[PDB]
């Protein structure tokens, strides 16, 4: 029983901002390792960011490093992603993925071919 | 068009959830706790079968309850004789990567499936390949025999399949999951087989129709191994969140949870006793905890192995438990 | 002379304490290899024969110690055990050099050859010494070591050790290159020092007892201490500081607490 | 993904129509099976070394 | 053996035996 | 009166099998199993040693179950393609920190001023994950390629034997 719901999205100006709020229900959120994953229209799934189990070790993709910053909060049982000065080239569908094992550090959740533990998708859209 | 359908599914899903909680009205721990526990179980190793070279990945007993077949990663399928620890047959495999072995209930056929995504069938009346089933597109995780003619296999491209041996084609295909279907067990009436997959979902399939009858989602990570309760109304599942859960077929929900905070180690194999009171679970921290399945207490610990236990089987007469681990030893416990 | 008698007595005390302690640890270390069948490897089985030789060498020396034609015969056994022990160190050095450098993959193909060099070969120089000493010299108990006829038995032993020293030079040369391609000095000095007792390279680096009395006495103390505890230092680094046996011992003890009571 | 969604909804209604026995009854049935066959279980109740084929 | 390191026991045993 | 016959039958049934497997254990341990990444198994000989390599091109990309079978192998050949690079870094970061593949080495194949810096950049990024955590990465480049897998697994077996004596 793992269901991941997401907020945020919508048409934005170039150089605006957006907050994507992944809501997690069903599992014990303190033991797992969260991940955000794009899917640009016409591209495959790409990777964005992650947090470790405590809220300490953060990585990013090179294209979003310095612009996006993410954070979870285990008591609220949520995950966030704050984008800043968005490009007109990075409109995508954002998912909230979870690595499939408790208390590990390895993840295999960039796949499109039927990954189970990921969210619905939030269409961030940038017009001009 | 998609959003409106999703709301209809969500409303339908809501009808499931409220009905399940309403139907429950008690938990299994409450009624059971007044009965006397079984205490401590002392199981002593009686045989240690040493013929393999690489890690023993899967073992299957026979309905003769004397011969067992084990398949290691060196490409050898060995039919042991558990009473007098002698080897009856050694069969070379075309693929050395073999993740399962199955022994037919009549004792005439031995099937092993590997990462070559081909189930192979070996005749036992030298011993040679008889029929090879090549229809899956992923890999082959577990396989079981219904009778000598038809074999059910759980592949790793999200589909269980029912095979006919004399023809070579899949008679029915089961495509409900969303993850690699790791393990199947068969009901004692041999009409319903549960399948555990990587969705944290166990599904109940009726082998004649070909559709998902029931779905049991109460786990948090990939379901490794699954085994029926010996009457056919319940089953236990082992997962990677170090939790064994007992789900009932008739009440359609989870009865019990077998877990401790000292247990941060994922289950690799589950099996029941003859009556069903004892639940045996192999873990990957190299021991096999024994659970009083009615009361969720630890009856005992089987700690004889040296590496990760992969398969665990209890005989049909209920006399022995044979575990197979990654140190190439099958130890038979009584 | 009182000082010499006192000096000999302390060394005699050191020999009894040094060897008895060494044999006690060695039997436990050798016992671990035979008892635990999980540790079966090509080096380990070769190590098992070396360990019994240390057990065999220590007991014969202590039995020689208490007594100090039957006297001669026990000394002949002592000559063979002492010689074979040094040759076995060459055999392990031969195996380690071949395993690391020459033929990198598993080298259980020539195991018969090692036994002939290890056990069968020491018989020929010792039998030559026993036959030659009786006819040429006819020494009592063979208890004279100052004779010039001991070269025949000890000439191969010294030859085996010096080429063994060459093997250590290759191993360190290989090791430093591996570390560099990956605090390296600390590991390198530690690696050479642990290698010395098993290969038996203390003898070659300190070959002769010097003529000066002050230098000789300190030399006497360091040589006696290392040799008497050489079997002890082989048993600790290769059965207790060795990591794979350390894991095996830990799991076995855990079972010993739960199934006992 | 609209065509795929239809498959999930039809699967859901098929599994939603079942009637569910209560947990109180189902726990009583599982308890009853264990009570009846506990005598004939060689792991719960141990067998002597004459009856045990592995001995 | 001529007081080599190879036969430490030989010179140890001999001196004590003489004295 | 047939118990004696059964013992006589089995013991000379078991003895022919046990002497068969000891003539197969020699061939099993003389086989250096390999894995490729990025169903077909091809064994081959270079300088009289056997490399049994299993390509996994027929499997799906949900790798969290079938990669645990491959823990036994000597060296995992890694082939990258050049956002096809960063998603290859995250697979290498996942097999590096796995609790069953912690002791398995990795060989990289990544298949004139501008290109040279680009080749250097890929080498630096991969070398930054090896320093994050018993197993060492081996990078290579474009432009014989099977001799580099022989010459780099020989370094793995030398380093596998130095650990046994606690040297390196």
């Amino acid at each position: 029983q793992v269901q991941l719901q997401e907020s945020g999205g919508g048409l934005v100006q170039p150089g605006g901002s957006l907050r994507l709020s992944c809501a997690a229900s069903g599992f014990t959120f303190s033991n797992y390792k969260m991940n955000w994953v794009r899917q640009a229209p016409g591209k495959g799934l790409e990777w964005v960011s992650d947090i470790s189990q405590s809220g300490a070790s953060i990585s990013y993709t090179g294209s979003v490093k310095g612009r996006f910053t993410i954070s979870r909060d285990n008591a609220k049982n949520t995950l966030y992603l704050q984008m800043n000065s968005l490009k007109p080239e990075d409109t995508a569908v954002y998912y909230c993925a979870r690595c499939p094992a408790p208390f590990t550090r390895d993840c295999f959740d960039v796949t499109s071919t039927t990954y189970a533990y990921r969210g619905q998708g939030t269409q961030v859209t940038v017009s001009s | 068009e998609l959003d409106q359908l999703r709301q209809e599914a969500e409303q339908l899903k809501n009808q499931i959830r409220d009905a399940r909680k309403a139907c429950a009205d008690a938990t299994l721990s409450q009624i059971t706790n007044n009965i006397d526990p079984v205490g401590r179980i002392q199981m002593r190793t009686r045989r240690t079968l040493r013929g393999h070279l690489a890690k023993i990945y899967a073992m299957h007993w026979g309905t003769d309850s004397r011969l067992l077949v084990s398949a290691s990663q060196d490409g050898k399928l060995i039919i042991w004789d558990s009473y007098t620890t002698n080897k009856v047959h050694a069969i070379p495999l075309r693929s050395s990567w073999v993740m399962t072995c199955a022994y037919a209930p009549s004792g005439n056929y031995v099937a092993c499936g590997g990462l070559d995504n081909i189930c192979s069938i070996y005749n036992l009346k030298n011993v040679r390949v008889s029929r090879e089933l090549a229809g899956h597109t992923g890999y082959l995780s577990c396989c079981r025999f219904l009778d000598d003619n038809q074999i059910v296999t759980s592949s790793g491209d999200t589909t269980c399949a029912l095979w006919d041996i004399e023809t070579g084609q899949q008679t029915t295909t089961f495509t409900g999951h969303t993850g690699d279907v790791m393990s199947l067990s068969l009901a004692p009436d041999t009409r319903l087989f549960v399948s555990g997959a990587c969705d944290a979902s166990a599904k109940l399939w009726d082998v004649r129709e070909g559709m998902c009858r029931q779905t049991f989602t109460g786990h948090e990570s990939d379901i490794n191994a699954i085994c029926f309760f010996p009457n056919g109304n319940a089953f236990a599942t082992g997962s990677d969140d170090a939790t064994c859960r007992l789900f009932d077929l008739r009440a359609d929900q989870e009865l019990m949870t077998y877990s401790h905070d000292n247990i941060i180690c994922g289950i690799t194999s589950v099996s029941f006793s003859k009556s069903g009171r004892l639940l045996l679970a192999g873990y990957d921290d190299f021991n096999c905890n024994v659970w009083d399945a009615l009361k969720a207490d630890r009856a005992g610990v089987l700690a004889g192995h040296d590496n990760r236990v992969s398969c665990l089987g209890v005989t049909d007469d209920g006399m022995a438990v044979a575990t197979g681990s990654w140190d190439s030893f099958l130890k038979i416990w009584n | 002379t009182p000082e010499k008698l006192k000096n000999a007595y302390v060394l005699y005390y050191l020999a009894i304490v040094g060897h008895s302690l060494s044999i006690f640890t060695l039997v436990i270390s050798l016992g671990i290899f035979v008892f635990f069948r999980s540790l079966g490897c090509q080096r380990v089985t070769l190590h098992k024969n070396m360990f019994l030789t240390y057990i065999l060498n220590s007991m014969i020396i202590i039995i020689h110690l208490v007594e100090v034609v039957s006297c001669k015969i026990l000394h002949f056994f002592h000559q063979y055990m002492m010689a074979c022990n040094y040759f076995w160190m060459l055999c392990e050095g031969i195996y380690l050099h071949t395993l690391i450098v020459v033929a990198v993959f598993t080298e259980k193909q020539r195991l018969r050859w090692y036994y002939l060099l290890g056990w069968g070969f020491p018989l020929v120089p010792t039998t030559i010494h026993a036959i030659t000493r009786a006819v040429y010299f006819n020494d009592n108990c063979w208890l004279s070591v100052e004779t010039h006829l001991l070269y025949i038995i000890h000439g191969p032993v010294m030859a085996a050790l010096v080429v063994n020293f060459f093997f250590l030079l290759n191993i360190v040369r290989v090791l430093v290159t591996k570390m560099r391609e990956t605090h390296m000095y600390l590991k390198a000095v530690k690696a050479t020092m642990i290698l010395v007792p098993l290969l038996g390279i203390q003898f070659v680096v300190f070959p002769w007892r010097p003529s000066n009395k002050m230098l000789g006495k300190i030399y006497d103390y360091v040589m006696h201490s290392l040799i008497h505890f050489q079997g002890f230092f082989v048993a600790t680094i290769y059965c207790f500081c060795n990591n794979e046996v350390q894991t095996t011992v830990k799991r076995q003890w855990a079972q010993f607490k739960i199934q006992w009571n | 993904s609209i065509a795929q969604a239809r498959k999930l909804v039809e699967q859901l209604k098929m599994e939603a129509n079942i009637d569910r026995i209560k947990v109180s009854k189902a726990a009583a049935d599982l308890m009853a099976y264990c009570e009846a066959h506990a005598k004939e279980d060689p792991l719960l109740t141990p067998v002597p070394a004459s009856e045990n084929p592995f001995r | 053996c001529s007081n080599l390191s190879t036969c430490v026991l030989g010179k140890l045993s001999q001196e004590l035996h003489k004295l | 009166e047939d118990q004696r016959n059964e013992e006589k039958a089995q013991r000379e049934a078991n003895k022919k099998i046990e002497k068969q497997l000891q003539k197969d254990k020699q061939v099993y341990r003389a086989t250096h199993r390999l894995l490729l990444l990025g169903i077909f198994e091809t064994k081959f000989q270079v300088d009289k040693v056997n490399f049994h390599m299993f390509d996994v091109g027929g499997q799906r990309d949900e790798r969290r179950k079938w990669i645990q079978c491959f823990n036994d192998v000597t060296a995992i050949i890694f082939v990258v393609a050049s956002n096809r690079l960063q998603e290859a870094l995250n697979l290498f970061k996942s097999i590096w920190n796995n609790r069953w593949l912690r002791t398995i080495s990795v060989i990289l194949f990544l298949n004139d001023p501008r290109v040279t810096r680009a080749k250097y950049f890929i080498r630096d990024e991969f070398l930054r994950i090896s320093t994050a955590s018993r197993h060492y990465c081996y990078p290579h480049f474009t432009c014989e390629n099977i001799r580099r897998v022989f010459n780099d697994c020989r370094d793995i077996i030398q380093r596998m034997h130095l650990r046994q004596y606690e040297l390196l």
